[PDB]
């Protein structure tokens, strides 16, 4: 449905810490908005 | 003659009111109350990693 998109602002004041560390990925579409992003990319500016 | 008949008394079970945060299942959420989720419509959380 065109689902939301990953606000940046918001991040940089996180409101927890995941403990878990763990390659993420594989449970791809728990969320509707997945972007895996890799050195960085132009899309986060 | 006398003949009555007895009322031996009455035992009314009080349901007993459990909260939910004592309990054990309750470490396995972290529950707020949120007046407004009516209003709400969409509601996310990020998750950067």
């Amino acid at each position: 449905r065109d689902p939301p998109g990953y606000r940046y602002a918001a991040a940089m004041v996180p409101t927890g810490s995941i403990l878990s560390t763990i390659e993420v990925a594989s449970h791809r579409r728990l969320f509707d908005f997945f972007a895996r992003v890799r050195s960085d990319e132009n899309s986060l500016y | 003659d006398v003949e009555f008949d007895a009322l031996l008394g009455s035992y009314c079970n009080t349901l007993s009111l459990v909260r939910f945060l004592e309990l054990g299942l309750s470490v396995a959420c972290v529950c707020t109350k949120f007046p407004e989720l009516a209003y709400m419509n969409e509601g996310r959380v990020q998750f950067e990693v």
